[PDB]
DNA sequence: ATCAGATTCCATTCGAATCCATTCGAAAATGATTACATTCGAATCCATTCGAAGATTCCATTTGAGCCTGTTCGAAAATTCCATTTGAGTCCAACCAATGATTCCATTCATTTCCATTCAATGATTCCATTCGAATCCATTTGGAT
DNA sequence: ATCCAAATGGATTCGAATGGAATCATTGAATGGAAATGAATGGAATCATTGGTTGGACTCAAATGGAATTTTCGAACAGGCTCAAATGGAATCTTCGAATGGATTCGAATGTAATCATTTTCGAATGGATTCGAATGGAATCTGAT
């Protein structure tokens, strides 16, 4: 599913970040870093869900996870 | 046949996306990616829709700031183009690696 | 059941600006902001009391907290309205 | 009869006093502290909402949307410091293009 | 004029791993900072945990989820071990 | 009456379970503290202490010295990958750095 | 006392040079030595303010090493050994 | 007569300092710089010796790590020499600036 | 630079629709009011503790000279990667049904909190013993020039 | 491929400051018998989440064509390395002076603990709305070429 993150979507993400020109090796390197990030969040998030003795990951779990990581997210309730 | 050169309508799509808040990554592919990454941690898990949305906001935001720092690295090397080497310098200085 | 800052974000919104109303997702952002800053201030306050071995949080600790958390001019306006609000409370 | 009106605030001093007790910050909470805090919260809320509304109809929209909040936060230098490590959902970024990359 | 330290316990554990070796007072100091830092991280994360789930008490379950959150990888796994060991051994007599 | 011994012995720990419980009580972490928490925690602290002290003792006997000084402790942390993450944002007094020279700066 | 003036010049070119060595720098540009002093100054200010703020809240006139420790821990530089 | 070419006592002392823990900034100058920065923030202050020492350890650590990140910026731009441009890129990615 | 032709904003109305703001009967808190429990503003008195200075030794700091080599400028070659068409598909998106899973009670037992009352674990002091921080000196490099 | 000169370790040596034990206090675990909570334990409704299915629409993957940016490559300007002399002022020692901490008390003024009886904020629909998303007409800028 990591290939569901397309070449266009990575390009747009580079646009909003103000990048002129993309190496060909970037999209995979991009896809790498996202994965690490997306793992590290979910693990922590998933840990929160398991402590709660729940099987459904609440958006508050993701909020606590991100706050632990040091990427603080506003608008989802914390 | 009068049509555009290298790079400038790149700049043009840059200012227009920079002007919007729209989620750039296609949503459900991302959701599938969240679910597969998650099951490898624990199985039989479900996600609040808001939770997937939150993870997408965080994921694209992270990617945006990293592309900023990358581009600063590329320009710093006198080149104009982002290379894996730039992403890696960005993330090593950031203390992520 | 259960809580939000929305009614207060709204009151303050149109006391400063009679212009506008507030949308639900923007109201969310304002809520996450209030909550975040609350947590920062009170944590720094509790650390302060602890470092000095005092068992109670006073306006003095909230003040030193704000000087630590808030940058520069934002901090001084915050210390200001803090001491104002407290003094008018004693009346 | 409120403590919030007796302090002249819209923010709820009483609630802040409860949260200070139920947040495990210290065994006791002075009577002046929730007032000073609710105050600093009201001010910070207020300064934000001001910059946000102006950002709101400088695009001539009768409502403050998270985009407006992000413009407000990221343009004011001191707020940008306070919130540097926060991400605002639906925020976007500021339009910025490094010069070296502009035409001619 | 007398203060707490972890020095004796750091010291004992020192004589378990390396019975031949010493520890300098400044090196012992760094170790005290280490114990106290990690104590604070563990207990803070546990406190957040209990609060997010609306419970009034930090239990070994909280300390453990804390440890899984704070500690990286294999370090975390070995810590959960020595912990749950010590707790079961405690609950019996 | 009956003769006590410590809770540190009943879990078989060198670390002071009682003290850890006291600090958990006096630190405003929660209104009450389960009896298992100071035990698990004193375990994690004693374990981490122990792992550090081994890796440092090794750096000390690789440098031909019978006593652990902060330099060794810095060596121990910065070579072991996971300790290096755990302490990423920590600075060790009198720690030194790790010897490292980028490839490109070496004679050609 | 005496008047304190221009002590950022007590951070010499040699000392900045050693600091670049232990950090693994082969060659140092000439414009660095002042820029170093630029950033050092900033750093040492932001800590000391926080340090002094702790010292003031304690209602003390003497800055303790623990005030520097709390200060740095606030900054996100945690320092061991002076506790 | 002698002696060694450009680059040789560079690498020699990099090895020299990386092997030690000594504080590289001279002690008493650094002490003044602290008393000056502190006094012109607040006056009639006193300093525990330990508190200055703590400040100096923290400052030297901070600076050395920043020189690392800097040298990687030079090497990324293909040079061998740290430039102010490097220091400012280092501190910008570090979140200390824009 | 204008000429002088495609796109592409870029605004000024247009018609729907997805929401904000307002009104509305209850949980859920907030405020009072005695009446405790206690925290730490007020206050001497003892002692670390820093602060300042004065002196001499020599350790590095400073300053300037020559020159080797990396930084930059430029020009050329190589290629990676921009733009667009076409065509194929996988993303939206709409309810739409059913059922796991959260979630609110409401008992009882088990656990955790008190509060004195002794019993060890512990935490400064002297009181000695021992790593090791400074010295010399040989031997092994290790560079840079014939 | 080789000779010179420091330089590089690192072996051995002798003062000494820095350990690491022993001895008394005493602060603080630990004990133990009641006093509150808390955590399931089953026990039940309402949710949100998954789940398919089945239309249209962008949205996406390749393939080509060449316009520019990256690497290369080579000169040349030059900034920073490397060296040695000149002495400054850092490091070190030891001493006192008294401002300011920091243990010990002893007390009003403050915050807490209930416990009711009002007040409030949440909820959740219902009646104006503000904006999304089209539609062009014209700058607006981009462009191959006079």
């Amino acid at each position: 599913n990591i290939q569901g993150i397309t070449k266009p979507a990575i390009r747009r993400l580079a646009r909003r970040g103000g990048v002129k020109r993309i190496s060909g090796l970037i999209y995979e390197e991009t896809r790498g870093v996202l994965k690490v990030f997306l793992e590290n969040v979910i693990r922590d998030a998933v840990t929160y869900t398991e402590h709660a003795k729940r099987k459904t990951v609440t958006a508050m779990d993701v909020v606590y996870a991100l706050k632990r990581q040091g990427r603080t997210l506003y608008g989802f309730g914390g | 046949p009068h049509r555009y050169r290298p790079g400038t309508v790149a700049l043009r799509e840059i200012r227009r996306y920079q002007k919007s808040t729209e989620l750039l990554i296609r949503k459900l592919p991302f959701q599938r990616l969240v679910r597969e990454i998650a099951q490898d941690f624990k199985t039989d898990l479900r996600f609040q829709s808001s939770a997937v949305m939150a993870l997408q906001e965080a994921c694209e935001a992270y990617l945006v700031g990293l592309f900023e720092d990358t581009n600063l690295c590329a320009i710093h090397a006198k080149r104009v183009t982002i290379m894996p080497k730039d992403i890696q310098l960005a993330r090593r200085i950031r203390g992520e690696r | 059941r259960k809580e939000s800052y929305s009614i207060y974000v709204y009151k303050v919104l149109k006391q400063v600006h009679p212009d506008t109303g507030i949308s639900s997702k923007a109201m969310g952002i304002m809520n996450s902001f209030v909550n975040d800053i609350f947590e920062r201030i009170a944590g720094e306050a509790s650390r302060l009391a602890h470092y000095n071995k005092r068992s109670t949080i006073t306006s003095r600790e909230i003040q030193t907290a704000v000087r630590l958390l808030l940058p520069g001019e934002l901090a001084k306006h915050a210390v200001s309205e803090g001491t104002k609000a407290v003094t008018k409370y004693t009346s | 009869k409120t403590r919030s009106s007796r302090a002249g605030l819209q923010f709820p001093v009483g609630r802040v006093h409860r949260l200070l007790r139920k947040g495990n910050y210290s065994e006791r909470v002075g009577a002046g502290a929730p007032v000073y805090l609710a105050a600093v919260l009201e001010y910070l809320t207020a300064e934000i909402l001001e910059l946000a509304g102006n950002a709101a109809r400088d695009n001539k929209k009768t409502r403050i949307i998270p985009r407006h909040l992000q413009l407000a936060i990221r343009n004011d230098e001191e707020l940008n410091k306070l919130l540097g490590r926060v991400t605002i959902a639906q925020g976007g970024v500021l339009p910025n293009i490094q010069a070296v990359l502009l035409p001619k």
